[PDB]
C-alpha cells in the first residue's frame, strides 16, 4: 500500500561495512524490526525497536542515529551473513507492512 | 525450546476457502508469549501480516484484509489456526505462522518452516 | 507466564494470567430451625442430654441476645460495599411478613425461589435436620423430664446433629452476628453446589465456580437475621463470579537505585499489585487482601477494584517518556531487598551489602555485583543478602529482559523535596 | 439517622449515633482446674479413655512450655494499653504470694473479690467442674490403671467436661498464650453476665451491657498466667463501658475533581472516620478496626480515640474559609468510584467511565452526569460505574443537600507539588 | 532491662532484649492416610456410623475440588516469601515420582529423611492412624454394608480417630488449600517436637527452640498438596530460627510539639519498631506483625528484615547533629497522646488537654504540665490526659534521662511544605 | 412525613405553670434532626425563642429566660416538652414548637400547628 | 431587647418588584434566616444562611449582595406571596431574636 | 541497690597468671545496664580501662592491652570475670570493676570497693 | 600511652573558684566523664558528656565552654568537696583511658 524507496542489492567482501537503511511514509518512532532471511528459509528477528539486540544474536548487528537519521550497519561481514534482509513496522496495527526486501551477495 | 510448526492441507482446490494452522512444542500457548500471529509472502511483493490471536482471545485483522480473516487461537490444543475465504489468484504465496517479541507492545521472534500449497496440472 | 524483567525501572510484569472476577452477590436465606427446645426440662440430676439441652438453650437465648492510597480506599470501598448489601438484605427479610412469606415458601419443600418484596430474588434453603431430631427422637425420648434415659444413641446423636447449630451460634456469637467466612457449618458442599448452579450467570462461570467452589467458600461470608419463635433465621452472601478468562497481569518493583559522588537516588514504583482487562476496561486492584493466584487463574474483586485509565499500561513501556502520571516513591537513602517475582527474583544491593547465589548442590555459585540484578529461577535456587535466604520459585515460563538505561540513573532527582512518598514521576526526576 | 451531603467536598456526614465508648478494662480470674490427672495411667492398650488422658496429659505439658497517619497511630497505641494491662496485672498475679491468696479465697467458694497487692480490686471465678469430675467419676473409674473399662458413658462424659480445657489449650497454644478474643471456652454467657452485673459503673450502663454482652465479649479477650500444680490459671480483661448514649457522627469522602483545559484537580478528606462528643471532649476514633455501628448506637474504643479540638467540626460547614487545618488528600489524577454512605452513595465518575443507576424492577433508570453526585436509597436501589455494580442501603432518614462552589472547582490548585499524601487544605488549594 | 527517655525528641530507647531470629524454613511432609472409604457404603437408613461415613468422603471429595513505608514493603516481603517457598516445595512433591518417592522411602518406617529431586532435603511423617483404623476396625465392622451397628463404641472411636482428618479438611478448605496458623492437628507437640530435634542448626538454638515449641507452632504454617489414591499429603513449613541470644533494642516516640507565637510545629519519629545486631549488621524489622516479645527475648523473622546501615544508631545519641538522615514525620497541629514505653509512658499534652497521674490508692497524684514528659512506672500506676485512664506497665528495670533541648523547639521548621509524612529531618527543621 | 403537633391542656387556670409538649409523626427524634427546639409569639410584639434540647440531652435557654425554663425530650416516646414557671399577663401568646435546620449549627424548617390557651370570662 | 429599624408595611401589584430589609445591632456574617407567615398560620422557612434555598421554594424569593449592603428580593409576586416575612439571627446563641414582622399588602 | 563487689585470690604469687572477678547484688547481669566494665590503677600514674563486656557477649579490650585480656561474663550466675596472662612487676595496682553509663554508648556511674593482692616477705 | 599536662595539685579554702582541665590526644567532642575520688575510695560519676550532670550531685559542679577551651569549675568549695578527681575518655573503645589525676587540699 505505501512505497518506500532503497537499494535493490548491495555488494562487498568480508569485513566490510555494510550498511542498510529502510523508509517509512507515516511514523516509526521506535516501533522498527529487523529480519534476515537465507533463500528458502524464513526470516530471523535480529533487532526489535530498532536498537535492541535480539538474544544470541552477533555485536555486528547494531544501529544507532537520532534526530530523523536511523540507519542498521553491519561492520564485520561474516560468511554466513548473506541474506535479504527485511524491515517491519509496528507503529498503528493492523498496518504492519514489511519492507521490499535488501539482498547482500559477495562481490 | 518453542518450535512452530505449519499444519494442514497440501492440495487445495482453486475456489475453495483457505484453511491454515499452526502448533508450538516446548512451550504453552494459553500462556506463552501471546499475539500467536500469521503472515504471507505472495511471490512478487514482500511479506504481509494478516492477523493475530491473543492467549485470551483478543483478535487483531489487517484493516485491508479483515473482512475474510478469523484467526482462532485453542489453549488446550495449543494451536492457533487461521481462515482465510474468497481466495483468488493473487493469494498464492507462502504463509507463515510466527510469535511475537513482546517488547513494546509486539515484534516478530519466532517463525515457522512454512507450508505452501503446489497447484500443477 | 511470560515475564519481561524491564531494566529502566528495577521491575517486573508477570502476564499470562486467566481473570476471575467477582461480579455480585448472590443470597441464600436458611432457617436452622432447632424445635421446642425450651419447653423440655431435666429433672434427675446432671447427665449427657442434660449437658446437651444446657447447650443448647443457652446458645438459644445468647443468640436472642445478639443484633491516595489507593490500596486502603479500594479495601475500604470493598468491605463497606459487601456489609452494606448484606444488612441491606437482612433488612429487607427481618419484616415479619417477609419472614412468613419465605417460611409459607419453604413449607412444604426444602428449597424456592422467592421474589422478596424489595424486588430482588433471593434462593432459600431449610436446614431442619435439627428440628425434625428434637421433634420426633429427642422430645419422645426425653419424655416426663427425665434426661438420664439409659440409651447413650441418643446423646451422642444429639450431640452430631446440634453439631451444626452450636457451631453457627459460636461463630455468630463470637463475631458478633456476622461471620467473616462461610464455615462449613453456614453452608455444606452439597449446598454450596446448589447454589452455585442456581446463580444467575452462563455455562462457563458455573462450571468455573463449580470447580473453584472452595474459593467460593473462602470469599463468600453469612449474617445473622434473628431469632423468631424456636428458629435460626441466617444467610449466605456468596460471590457471583460472571467474568472468567480474561487477561491480567502483576507489576512489582524494587529500589531502583544509583550513587553518584558517594550520594545515592532511589525510586520505587507505587502501581505495583495486579491488573485485569474487561471489555476496553482496565481495572486497578491495589489493596492486598483480595487478590489470590491459584495457578494460571487470579481471583480478585470488581468492588474493590479502582477504573484506571487504558493508557496506563504504558508505564510498563516507557514510563521515563510517557505523558501518563507514572507513579512512584523517591528517596535518597539506599535499601537493600530481594523482591520475588512469580518467575524470578530482583536483587537490590548497595554499599554495606554483600549479594551471592547459590542453589542446594553447591552453596554458592558467584558474587553478585552493585546494583539491581534479575535472578532467572532457572539459573538457581536460593540467593542471599547477609545471612538472610531467600529461596527462588520453581514455576516454568519463558523470562525476557528490556534493555535500556535505568530512570534512577539516567535523570538528575529534584533537590528538594526528594523524599516523596506517593508521587508522579515527574516530580521525582527530570522535575 | 440525618444524613447531609456537603456538596462543597463531595462529603457526607451522617449524625444520629449513641456513643457506646470503653473506659476501662475489668479482670476476671479462672483457675481452670484439671485435678491429679498426671498420676494415673491406662496400662491395656489403646482405648477412649487412654485416648482422652492421653490428650488431656499432653494438653497440660505442652501449657507449660508456653510462656501524622492517626489511623495507625491509634490503633498501635490501643493494641499497646491492651497488651500492657493484661500483662501487668498477670505479672502482679504470677507472683505464688498472690496465687495461694487467690486460691485461699476462692476456697469455699466458687467467686470472691479479691484485693490485690498491686492495689487493684479483680473479680476470680473457679471453673472447677473438670477438677470435680477427674477427682470423683474418673479417678474411681480407671483404677487399678485400666483404661477400657466397659463403660462408653463415662468416656463420652470426659469427652464433653473436658472440652471447654482442651479449647483453651488450643486457643492460647496456637496464640503463645494469649488469645485475640474471647472464646465461649475461657468464659460463658453465665460467667461474662455475671462479670457485667459486678463491673464498677452505673446502672445504664450495667443494662447496656447486660443487653450487648456479646459485642462485650468480641471486645473482649483472654491471657495465660500459668500452671501451678495441676490448674490453669488464666484471666480475663473485659471491656468496661463506662459512658453511654452520647453524640456521634460518621464523615465520607469521595475525590472531588474538577476538569479545566483538559487537565483535573481532585482532593480528598482524609479526616474521615467516627467521632463522638464527650463533656465539651471531642474525641477522633480513625483506625478501622474499633469502631463498630449496631443499629443506632457506635461501639468505640476510648484507648483507640484521639482528643481533638471542639473547632474540629468547622471543617464540616466552611472548610474553605475555616481557621482549623483541615486534612485533605490531593492530586491531579481523577480517580472514579463510589464511595458508599449509610443513607445514600457519593458516584464520582469522569472522562472514560460512564455512571448510571437503576433498580431491581427496571435495569436502567437514568445516565449519570460528569461530577460528584449524591445517589439517595429512597431514589434507587443499586449504581453502576463501568460493569461494576453497587447496592444502595436501605436505612431510613431523612437526606439533606447543602449547596455551594466545591473547592476542587473554586480555588486554583498549587502547581507544585500537587500530589500530597495528607496535609492541610491551605497548602493545596488557595495557597 | 535499661530504659533511656532521650528528651531531645521525646523517645525512649530500651534496651537489653535478646534476639531470636528466623534464619530459615524446614519441610515437613505428612500423608494422612485415609483409607478405602469411598469404596464401603450404608444401606439400612440412618445411622452414627453413616453420619461418619458420610463426613469423611464429604471431606475428601470437597479436598479433591481444591488447589518508603518500610513496614508494608517488609511484610509483604515477608509473605511473598513464605508463600513462594512453601509453594515451590509443594511444586517439588507434587511429582507423581516424587510421591511415589515418598511414600517408599516411608513405606517401612514411620519417618525417614529423603532428598527431593529438586536438591532440597525435607523430613517426611506418615499419620497412619486413620487408614490403620479404617482398614482393621472399621472396614470388618461394617461388613455386608450394615453401618447401624449395635456397638456404639466403634462409632465414638471413628468419631475421635478422624477428629484430626476433618480438622485438617476443614481448614484446608476454608483458607484455600493453605492455612495461616499451624493447628495441633497439622502437627501434634511430640510430632514438633522431633521436627525440632531434626532441624539443622546448633544445640543452643535446638534448646530454645524446645523450650519455645508453641511459638515456634504459631510462626509456622502448612500447605495442602493434593489428594493422590485415598491419601490426603500436606506438608508443614517450620521456622529455623538460626539465632539466638543477641542484642537488640525497641524504640517508642511522641509528638514532640512546642508552641510559640499560638502556633505549633509538631514532629514525630518514623523509625520506630525493632532493631536487632548480628555480626556486625543491623538489621531492621519495621513491619508490626512478625516481632512479638516474650519476656526478655525478642522473635522476629529475618526475611521481614530490611539490612539498615551501622550509623543508624547514631539517630538515637545526636538525631539532631547526625549526617544519618534519620526519619521522622511533621506538621503543624498538636496531638495529645500517651505513647506507652516497655518500662514507662510518655505523656503528651497541649492547650485543650488536662493531664493527671495516680494509683490504685489515690486517684489522683499530681497535675502534669504542658508538652512532653516521661511517667516512670516505679512512680506511678495509671495516667489520664482527659477521661481517658491508661495503666502504665510493671516491669522492672532502671530508667534514665538525657538531658537536651528538643529539637521541634530548638529549631526553626520549614515554612513549606510543614507537613511531611514521612522524610529527612533534615527537610523539617533547620532546612 | 414529619408533622409536628403540638399537645397539652387546653384551659390553664392564672397564676399556674406553664406546660407544653410536641410530636413528631413519620419521624424519630432520639435521630430526628436535632434541636427540638421551641418559640412563643406574644401578641404586639413578635416571635421569641425560648430554648431547645438535642437527641442526647443538651439544653441551650434563653439568656432572659432560662431561669424558669426546663425543656427536656424523650427518645422513647418521640416527644420533646416543655414547662415554664411563673407565668404572668405578658405570657398570654401562641407558642410553637419545631425542627431545627442544621446548615451551620442551627435553623428552622418545620414548625407545629400551634397550641393557644383561651381565658374567657 | 434590640431595635431595628424597617418599614411597617410595604403594597405593591402582582409582578412588581419586592424587596425586604433586616437590620442586626451586633453582627449576623451569615447566619439569617427569612420566614413568611400568612395571618394564623405558622412560619415558613424559606431562604437558610440568607443565600441559600430552601427545597421547594419558588425561584422568585433571592437574596444578594457583598460587603455591606444586605436585603431579600421578591422579583415575581404572587397572589400567595402577601403576608408577613421576619427574619432570624442566630449569630451566637441562645440570642437568637426574630424580627418585628415585614407586612406586604395589594393596593 | 546495686553494690559490685570483686572477689577472687589476696595471695597471688609472682609470675603467675592474673585473675579477677566482679559481681552485682539488687540487680542482673543479663539485663543489667551493659558493658560491665573493669579497671585498675598502677601506683605512680592514674586509672587505666583494660576492657569490657556487653550482656551478650561483645568484648572490646584495650588495644595496648588486648593482646593477653580475655574479659568474659556469666549472666546466669550474674558475675563478669577478668583473666590476664604475663603479669610483671608494673602489673601490681589497684583493680576495680564498674558499670557503665549508656549516655551516649558508654561511661562509668558504678564503682567496686577494690581487690587488691599485697606481696609481703 | 597518651600523656597530658595538667596542675598536679591545687589549694584553696572553702567557697573558692575551683577549677580542673582535662587535656587529650585526638578527640574528645562530648565523651568525657569526670569522677571524683577520695582517698581509700572508689571515683564517684559526677559528670557525663561533659555537660550533662548525673542525678543527685550538687550543682556547684558544671562544665562549660564552647570551641576549643573546656573546663570543669567548682564554685561553692564544700568540706567533702577535697579529693583527687580524674577524667576519662570515651571516644573510640576500647581506648578508654583516665588522667592522671588531680587532688585539691586545703591550705
Ligand atoms: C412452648 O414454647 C414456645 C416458645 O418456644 C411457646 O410459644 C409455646 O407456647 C410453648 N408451649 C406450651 C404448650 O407451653
Ligand atoms: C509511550 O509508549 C506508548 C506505547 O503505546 C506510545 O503510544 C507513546 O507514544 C509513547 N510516548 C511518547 C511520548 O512517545
Ligand atoms: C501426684 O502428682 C502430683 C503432680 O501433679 C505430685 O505433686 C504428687 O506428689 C503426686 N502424688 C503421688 C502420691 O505421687
Ligand atoms: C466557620 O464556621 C464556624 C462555625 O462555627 C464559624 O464560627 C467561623 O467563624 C467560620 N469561619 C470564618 C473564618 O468565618
Ligand atoms: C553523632 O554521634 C556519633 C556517635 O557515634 C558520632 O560518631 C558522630 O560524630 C556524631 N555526629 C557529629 C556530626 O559529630
Amino acid at each position: 500500500d505505501i512505497q518506500m524507496t532503497s537499494p535493490f542489492s548491495l555488494s562487498a567482501s568480508v569485513g566490510d561495512r555494510v550498511t542498510i537503511t529502510c523508509r517509512a511514509s507515516q511514523s516509526i518512532n521506535s516501533y522498527l524490526n529487523w529480519y534476515q532471511q537465507k533463500p528458502g528459509k524464513a526470516p530471523r528477528l535480529l533487532i526489535y525497536a530498532a536498537s535492541s539486540l535480539q538474544s544470541g544474536v552477533p555485536s555486528r548487528f547494531r544501529g544507532s542515529g537520532s534526530g530523523t537519521d536511523f540507519a542498521l550497519t553491519i561492520s564485520s561481514l561474516q560468511p554466513e551473513d548473506f541474506a535479504t534482509y527485511y524491515c517491519q513496522q509496528s507503529y498503528r496495527p493492523p498496518s504492519r507492512t514489511f519492507g521490499q526486501g535488501t539482498k547482500v551477495e559477495m562481490k | 525450546q518453542v518450535q512452530l510448526q505449519e499444519s494442514g492441507s497440501g492440495l487445495v482446490k482453486p475456489s475453495q476457502t483457505l484453511s491454515l494452522t499452526c502448533a508450538v512444542s516446548g512451550g504453552s500457548i494459553s500462556s506463552g508469549d501471546s499475539s500467536w500471529s500469521w503472515i504471507r509472502q505472495p511471490p512478487g511483493k514482500g511479506l504481509e501480516w494478516i492477523g493475530h490471536v491473543y492467549e485470551s482471545g483478543n483478535t487483531y485483522y489487517d484493516p485491508s484484509l479483515q473482512s475474510r480473516v478469523t484467526i482462532s487461537v485453542d489453549r488446550s490444543r495449543n494451536q492457533f489456526s487461521l481462515k482465510l475465504t474468497s481466495v483468488t489468484v493473487a493469494d498464492t504465496a507462502v504463509y507463515y505462522c510466527a510469535r511475537e517479541g513482546n517488547y513494546g507492545w509486539d515484534y516478530f521472534d519466532y517463525w515457522g518452516q512454512g507450508t505452501l500449497v503446489t497447484v500443477s496440472s | 507466564l511470560k515475564e519481561s524483567y524491564l531494566e529502566e525501572s528495577c521491575s517486573t510484569i508477570t502476564e499470562g494470567y486467566l481473570s476471575v472476577l467477582r461480579t455480585g452477590w448472590y443470597t441464600n436465606v436458611f432457617t436452622l430451625e432447632v424445635g421446642d427446645v425450651e419447653n423440655l426440662t431435666c429433672a434427675d440430676g446432671p447427665s449427657l442430654i442434660k449437658t446437651e439441652l444446657d447447650l443448647t438453650k443457652s446458645a438459644l437465648r445468647e443468640l436472642r441476645t445478639c443484633s491516595f492510597v489507593l490500596g486502603a480506599i479500594a479495601c475500604g470501598v470493598a468491605t463497606a460495599a459487601a456489609v452494606t448489601a448484606g444488612v441491606a438484605i437482612a433488612k429487607c427479610i427481618r419484616l415479619e411478613s417477609e419472614v412468613t412469606a419465605i417460611k409459607n415458601c419453604l413449607k412444604k419443600t426444602n428449597e424456592c425461589v422467592s421474589t422478596l418484596g424489595c424486588g430482588v430474588r433471593v434462593l432459600a434453603t431449610a436446614v431442619r435436620e435439627l428440628k425434625d431430631f428434637v421433634s420426633k427422637n429427642l422430645t419422645r425420648a426425653i419424655n416426663k423430664n427425665k434426661c438420664d434415659i439409659p440409651d447413650l444413641k441418643m446423646a451422642v446423636s444429639f450431640s452430631q446433629f446440634n453439631r451444626r447449630f452450636l457451631n453457627v451460634v459460636r461463630q455468630f456469637s463470637d463475631n458478633a452476628g456476622i461471620t467473616p467466612a462461610i464455615s462449613k457449618d453456614l453452608m455444606t458442599d452439597a449446598e454450596l453446589a446448589r447454589a452455585i448452579s442456581n446463580m444467575p450467570t452462563s455455562a462457563g462461570q458455573i462450571k468455573l465456580m463449580l470447580e473453584n467452589r472452595c474459593m467460593v467458600r473462602r470469599k463468600g461470608f453469612g449474617i445473622l437475621i434473628g431469632v423468631y419463635g424456636s428458629s435460626v433465621i441466617y444467610m449466605v452472601q456468596l460471590p457471583i463470579f460472571g467474568v472468567i478468562d480474561t487477561p491480567c497481569w502483576i507489576v512489582k518493583a524494587a529500589p531502583s537505585c544509583s550513587e553518584k559522588k558517594g550520594n545515592y537516588a532511589c525510586l520505587l514504583r507505587e502501581d505495583q499489585g495486579w491488573y485485569c482487562q474487561n471489555a476496553g476496561s482496565t481495572v486497578y486492584y491495589p489493596c492486598e487482601k483480595d487478590c489470590e493466584t491459584r495457578g494460571d487463574h487470579v481471583f480478585c474483586d470488581t468492588a474493590a477494584g479502582i477504573n484506571v485509565a487504558e493508557q496506563s499500561k504504558e508505564c510498563n513501556i516507557n514510563i521515563s517518556t510517557t505523558n501518563y502520571p507514572c507513579k512512584v516513591s523517591c528517596g535518597r537513602h539506599p535499601i537493600s531487598m530481594v523482591a520475588l517475582s512469580p518467575l524470578g527474583a530482583l536483587v537490590a544491593c548497595y554499599k554495606g551489602v554483600s549479594c551471592s547465589i547459590g542453589s542446594n548442590r553447591v552453596g554458592i555459585i558467584k558474587q553478585l555485583n552493585k546494583g539491581c540484578s534479575y535472578i532467572t529461577n532457572q539459573d538457581a535456587d536460593t540467593v542471599t543478602i547477609d545471612n538472610t535466604v531467600y529461596q527462588l520459585s520453581k514455576v516454568e515460563g519463558e523470562q525476557h529482559v528490556i534493555k535500556g538505561r535505568p530512570v534512577s540513573s539516567s535523570f538528575d532527582p529534584v533537590k528538594f523535596p526528594q523524599d516523596q512518598f506517593n508521587v508522579a514521576l515527574d516530580q521525582c526526576f527530570e522535575s
